[PDB]
């Protein structure tokens, strides 16, 4: 089996400092150019280091002085030092192999800023108007008051991706809000359950709501 | 740097037909090995960037036959026979002959297919959130196409507009259609106020939009 795994990322204060780790199975990183790149929402990958087989290290000057690439040999470890951080720094950062083959991991979040991670306000979207509801219902629930992203909404353990719309997040003073909606035939609810549960791993918190007529 | 461009967008392409993405390098990524270094690789929303060729014309793991890709040194093209739904996302080229390593901006894959009106569905407050001070009525605009619609409220028969957030998904990877999400968010002092709220819809498939609504006091 091969994979990269990065781990490190959070939350971390403008000017601070934060290290991250990247494992592998299969891959001896000793013998490649290892790299860290990065992903920022609006755009295509970016750059951020490279160490060759011989130790020698590249960086852009965008974090040339403030970000440093290491490797230990022996335990296979690729390090990302990163001091002086900056909001523009904030991405999801990748470990990757990219010679031949390339390959790179699931990747870490690191999060600048001075705003305090908050966990979601969840409210179930159920029809409420007249006691009327078609051969289909649409079922949904508002994730609102989150910070930083992301949230998963997952419904029924994965079961009813039966027209599961996921809504992009959107930023408001601070704080972000989502929805995600899901389509029953009116046969299955509520006379079978349909739940909602909202993962936010970033405030360590669950929320699941049984939505109800 | 070797700077890999590609378009934005290709020809929208019908379910079970072809699309060809084009892309192109400042240098020959031809290596003196005879291994051209161009990869490609697939970005959705909600998962990692899936890898689907190195090497110019190797397929990665995972990845069906019909996907291939061919081109000189400079002049690439990534081809999709017979695409299904679930190939939308955006697609890049890349090139890992030489560092700096550099990255295509992405070109977007759309899937062409029959219209369809939005099932459109009304959320009041939820007493939870009420209980807070806070009231966001939610209308859902789900499995529309094409992609372009637009959503009007009405509190008590008038057009509000403040207040109201819009957010749209990316084509379904499974009915190739496109959702929206509007939320008209007020205090409750505001919400218990009026009685009728209102979303209307409008999109290419009717002249006359799809409206939904309730009564607060029922
Ligand atoms: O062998 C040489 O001299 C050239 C090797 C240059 C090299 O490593 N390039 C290189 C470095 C990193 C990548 C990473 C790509 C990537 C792509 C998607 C997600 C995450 C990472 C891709 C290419």
């Amino acid at each position: 089996e091969v994979k990269l795994v990065e781990s490190g990322g959070g939350l971390v204060k403008p000017g601070g400092s934060l290290k991250l780790s990247c494992t592998a199975s299969g891959i001896t990183f000793s013998r490649y150019i290892m790299s860290w790149v990065r992903q920022i929402p609006e755009k295509r990958l970016e750059w951020v280091a490279s160490i060759s087989s011989g130790g020698i290290t590249y960086y852009p000057d965008s974090v040339k002085g403030r970000f440093t690439i290491s490797r230990d040999n022996v335990r296979n470890i690729l390090y990302l030092q990163m001091s002086s951080l900056r909001s523009e720094d904030t991405a999801l950062y990748y470990c990757a192999r990219g010679q031949g083959r390339p390959y790179w991991g699931q990747g870490t979040l690191v999060t600048v800023s001075s705003a305090k991670t908050t966990p979601p306000s969840v409210y179930p979207l159920a029809p409420g108007c007249g006691d009327t509801t078609g051969s289909s219902v649409t079922l949904g629930c508002l994730v609102k008051g989150y910070f930083p992203e992301s949230v998963t909404v997952t419904w029924n353990s994965g079961s009813l991706s039966s027209s599961v719309h996921t809504f992009p997040a959107l930023l408001q003073s601070g704080l972000y809000t989502m929805s995600s909606s899901v389509t029953v035939p009116s046969s299955t609810w509520p006379s079978e359950t349909v739940t909602c549960s909202v993962a936010h791993p970033a405030s360590s918190t669950t929320v699941d709501k049984k939505l109800e007529p | 740097d070797i700077v890999m461009t590609q378009a934005a967008f290709s020809n929208p392409v019908t379910l079970g037909t072809s699309a060809s993405i084009s892309c192109r390098s400042t240098k020959s990524l031809l290596h003196s090995n005879g291994i051209t270094y161009l990869y490609w690789y697939l970005q959705k929303p909600g998962q990692s960037p899936q890898l689907l060729i190195y090497q110019m014309s190797n397929l990665a793991s995972g990845v069906p036959d019909r996907f291939s890709s061919s081109g000189s040194g400079t002049d690439f093209t990534l081809r999709i026979s017979r695409v299904e739904a679930e190939d939308v996302g955006v697609y890049y080229c890349a090139q890992n002959l030489e560092l700096p390593p550099t990255f295509g901006g992405g070109t977007k894959l759309e899937i062409k297919r029959a219209d369809a009106a939005p099932t459109v569905s009304i959320f009041p407050p939820s007493s939870e959130q009420l209980t807070s001070g806070g009231a966001s009525v939610v209308c859902f605009l789900n499995n529309f196409y094409p992609k372009d619609i637009n959503v009007k409220w009405k509190i008590d028969g008038s057009e509000r507009q403040n207040g109201v957030l819009n957010s749209w998904t990316d084509q379904d990877s499974k009915d190739s259609t496109y959702s929206m999400s509007s939320t008209l968010t007020l205090t409750k002092d505001e919400y218990e106020r009026h009685n009728s709220y209102t979303c209307e819809a409008t999109h290419k498939t009717s002249t006359s939009p799809i409206v939904k609504s309730f009564n607060r006091n029922e």
